[PDB]
């Protein structure tokens, strides 16, 4: 059973947050589907969950604001959390449920709530001058995620991505590394994938 | 006045799996697999069969502590439950008592379908509101769905 | 809603341990408590559900055990790839709650970091700003001294630091530190060199190059 998020990761204040989730690989029917979002602040927190049937539950602080609905027909499920605020800000996890608990989970979709507009980062490469290492640098960025992959995903071993920090311009930034045999460095290619999905951005740069 | 209420669904568990763990095990399951409606399922008399008489104990914070309920008839091989809720909850001035009737039959995909027929006994001529529907709805909704959950993530259980 | 605690914030132990968290609830909950991992990155998966019963999959080093308001969750033969933060949920009473969450880090021996140093790129220079990158690779414990020098300056308040989370396989860490400065600024000086001071080295070790050489 696969469920994939898909929705705005920018809301700007008091609009209204709207995420969908595709069920693949097992019916409709099998689990209770729930909503769920983290946020450093408040940890983990229940929005709420909706049967096939279209019966909901939603949690009391949250259930002035909103709604879960269901399409059985296109096996899809939503979620409309409207007026949001900064206290919104969070990684929202949709999920099935079996009567005893989540059983399987979506990727997670990073909602940031801001008066501000996106911004696409600058990608550069981090190169030298027996083992030798390599990178790139997202610069300047907003909203948060990037997702960095070296060699369209086929150099996985010895990459370190690290967490974002926020710079003092208001914007994120961070920094991708891999190690490699210096013997391998004139004759394989090394590029990196970066994808900033908030900005529509994606910049494969090649060191 | 007598006021009838009806409603079909469906499930994805066979009709004589679901009825052995909705209808005759349900007092064990409730509690276990809806604790967030129902706390337990005490059987105050009888030997489960017509006559028995239960006391559904409920969470507090909902709107009602309790029911108790009244066996009428456990059809094992029709797959037909009429039972009688008697004292407890909404039952009182304005209400006298609550007659319930529920059939499983089996679909020929696999699955089955449950009818509901609620038969509410007001004491002189009181409306019902809907809420008290609406309640015994969202309750019929939610233990349906638990136990599904339940037979689904154990395919052992009830053969 | 139900009040969740959990007991220890934090505990370090060595692979082959056995590792015992705990959670509380304001209330009882007589059996309904699920325990979850959240390993790096990744969204949780359930590993104990009603208090003691294990999903197919789980092996079988993992337990819980409890009832009304004490709950405890142990792993029997820690490995580095369990460095992770487990929560408990309650399911008594809606809405279900979650636990503030005990993370497990992992206890190693004192391993040195590997020093890397990246010039700014041509490409940045002509944006009007510069990012001279120090990486320290694969190392523990987590705490480290980057200083920046530039032609023997000690550099304060342009540089920020980015540490990954505990490594599943090896249980080490990596550090990046990043020293912005205007094109103007570095355009002035010749010699910029990361000093890195760390447990694992018998003295600071100090990578560098020179802006006119790269
Ligand atoms: C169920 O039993 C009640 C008696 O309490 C009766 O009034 C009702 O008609 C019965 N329903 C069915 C469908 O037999």
């Amino acid at each position: 059973v696969q469920l994939q998020e898909s929705g705005p990761g920018l809301v700007k204040p008091s609009e209204t947050l709207s995420l969908t989730c595709s069920v693949s690989g097992g019916s409709i029917t099998n689990y209770f589907w729930t909503w769920i979002r983290q946020s450093p602040g408040k940890g983990l927190e229940w929005i709420g969950y909706i049967y096939y049937s279209g019966g909901t539950n939603y949690n009391p602080s949250l259930k002035s604001r909103v709604t879960i609905s269901i399409d059985t027909s296109k096996n899809q499920f939503s979620l409309n959390m409207n007026s949001v605020t900064a206290a919104d800000t969070a990684v929202y996890y949709c999920a099935g449920s079996y009567y005893y608990g989540v059983d399987v989970w979506g990727q997670g979709t990073t909602v940031t709530v801001s008066s501000a507009s996106t911004k696409g980062p600058s990608v550069f490469p981090l190169a030298p001058c027996s083992t030798a290492a390599l990178g790139c640098l997202v610069k300047d960025y907003f909203p948060e995620p990037v997702t960095v992959s070296w060699n369209s995903g086929a150099l996985t071993s010895g990459v370190h991505t690290f967490p974002a920090v926020l710079q003092s311009s208001g914007l994120y930034s961070l920094s991708s590394v891999v190690t490699v045999p210096s013997s391998s460095l004139g004759t394989k290619t090394y590029t990196c994938n970066v994808d900033h999905k908030p900005s529509n951005t994606k910049v494969d740069k090649r060191v | 006045g007598v006021f009838n209420y009806e409603t079909e669904t469906t499930s994805v568990i066979p009709a004589a799996r679901l009825f052995k763990a909705f209808i005759l095990d349900g007092d064990n399951l409730f509690p276990k697999v809806a604790p967030q409606a129902i706390s337990s399922v005490e059987n105050i008399e009888g030997n489960g069969g017509p006559g028995t008489i239960k006391k559904i104990s409920f969470p507090e914070g909902l709107p009602f502590k309790y029911v108790k309920d009244r066996v009428d008839e456990v059809d094992h091989t029709n797959f037909k439950y009429n039972y009688s809720v008697i004292e407890g909850g909404p039952i009182g001035d304005t209400l006298e008592k609550i007659s319930n009737e529920i059939k499983i039959v089996a679909t020929p995909d696999g699955g089955s379908i449950l009818k509901i027929s609620n038969k509410y006994h007001t004491k002189g001529d009181h409306e019902v509101k809907a809420e008290q529907v609406k309640a015994s709805k969202e309750m019929g909704e939610t233990l349906l769905r638990a136990v599904e959950s339940y037979l689904l993530a154990h395919s052992d259980a009830y053969n | 809603e139900i009040v969740l605690t959990q007991s220890p914030a934090t505990l370090s132990l060595s692979p082959g341990e056995r590792a015992t968290l705990s959670c509380r609830a304001s209330q009882s909950i007589k059996s309904f408590l699920a325990w979850y991992r959240q390993k790096p990155g990744q969204a949780p998966r359930l590993l104990i559900y009603d208090a003691s019963n294990r999903p197919t999959g789980i092996p079988a080093r993992f337990s819980g055990s409890g009832s009304g308001t004490d709950f405890t969750l142990t792993i029997n033969s820690l490995e580095s790839e369990d460095f992770a933060v487990y929560f408990c949920q309650q399911r008594n009473n809606w809405p279900f709650t979650f636990g503030p969450g005990t993370k497990v880090d992992i206890k190693r021996t004192v391993a040195a970091p590997s020093v890397f140093i990246f010039p700014p790129s041509d490409e940045q220079l002509k944006s009007g700003t510069a990012s001279v990158v120090c990486l320290l690779n694969n190392f523990y414990p987590r705490e480290a001294k980057v200083q920046w020098k530039v032609d023997n300056a000690l550099q304060s308040g342009n540089s920020q630091e980015s540490v990954t989370e505990q490594d599943s396989k090896d249980s080490t860490y990596s550090l990046s530190s990043t020293l912005t400065l205007s094109k103007a600024d570095y355009e002035k000086h010749k010699v910029y060199a990361c000093e890195v001071t760390h447990q694992g080295l018998s003295s600071p070790v100090t990578k560098s190059f020179n802006r006119g050489e790269c």
